[PDB]
């Protein structure tokens, strides 16, 4: 996270931090939305142009974390969005994990609500800020706490004119424009991390994108891109469906 | 699940973190 | 004021993150 602050003690129980097994190394932000299942981006797990192909046997998942309580969770499987592509914009840039035991909840761990239809449309307006989260880098160094940033939508426009990449309807942009005298960004290691917004007709906190792509990090005209976690939520339910506990 | 969004150690004890107003801001102010 | 994306469901060097 660039320009973010550290974050207040329990102030993202849903956040979950995506490793690799062995060697260890922090990879990438997620999400917890049950005791069960947690969000990511599917270019965390699998992206052919680096070779890179995570399955669950590869990976752990460190949940209630807030410096460098915590629950270590393996992986039971992983499921990455079938129409997921990596080969032009990372369109459906999504994926669940399921944990091979449920995390208990705590104060320190509790799962994030996903969006309904009226929410999403109440809440994912261009100017309307929602919160970013996670362990990655402070420039295009890692923090000794999570780091969190707030960041305006941007209109899809705006979002367009500012990248040569094909913009499909399952992303969002946000970020502050030139202008706005304001930064933050997401950035190397964020990726995957959730964009949440809290609701104000229930008080509810609800993870309206996924950190997915950008270019370098908070530059003055470029904004970063969110999968669009609503328009995908169908593929999520029908997961969960089939493969539930 | 059915708790979902509402956080321990905020909505649950009826406090706010530090900087969520400000989504409520954008959300309401033109 | 305008949806920064559209609010229905899926029917069916990129970036530098
Ligand atoms: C990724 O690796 C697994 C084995 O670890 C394999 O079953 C799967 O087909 C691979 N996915 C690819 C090559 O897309
Ligand atoms: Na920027």
């Amino acid at each position: 996270i660039v320009e973010g602050s550290d974050a207040e003690i329990g102030m993202s129980p849903w956040q979950v931090m995506l490793f690799r097994k062995s060697p260890q190394e922090l990879l990438c932000g997620a999400s917890l939305i049950s005791d069960r299942w947690v969000l990511t981006a599917a270019h965390c797990l699998l992206y052919p142009p680096w070779d890179k192909n995570f399955t669950e046997n590869d990976l752990l998942v460190r949940i209630g974390k807030h410096s460098r309580i915590e629950k270590i969770s393996m992986l039971e499987k992983i499921y990455i969005h079938p129409r997921y592509n990596w080969r032009e914009n990372l369109d459906r840039d999504i994926a669940l994990m399921k944990l091979k035991k449920p995390v208990a909840f705590s104060d320190y761990i509790h799962p994030v609500c996903l969006p309904d239809r009226e929410t999403a449309a109440s809440l994912l307006q261009a100017g309307y800020k929602g919160r970013v989260t996670g362990w990655g880098n402070l420039k295009e160094g890692q923090p000794s706490v999570l780091q969190v940033v707030n960041l305006p939508i941007v209109e899809r426009p705006v979002c367009k004119d500012s990248t040569r990449i094909r913009i499909t309807d399952n992303m969002f942009c946000a970020g502050y424009k030139p202008d706005e005298g304001k930064r933050g960004d997401a950035c190397e290691g964020d990726s995957g991390g959730p964009f949440v917004m809290k609701s104000p007709f229930n008080n509810r906190w609800y993870q309206m994108g996924i950190v997915s792509w950008g270019e370098g990090c908070d530059r003055d005209g470029k904004y970063g891109f969110y999968t669009h976690v609503f328009r995908l939520k169908k593929w999520i339910q029908k997961v969960i469906d089939q493969f539930g506990e | 699940e059915a708790d979902c969004g509402l956080r321990p150690l905020f909505e649950k004890k009826s406090l706010e973190d530090k900087t969520e107003r400000e989504l409520l801001e954008s959300y309401i102010d033109g | 004021g305008e949806p920064g994306a559209p609010i229905d469901y899926d029917e069916y060097i990129p970036g530098i993150r």
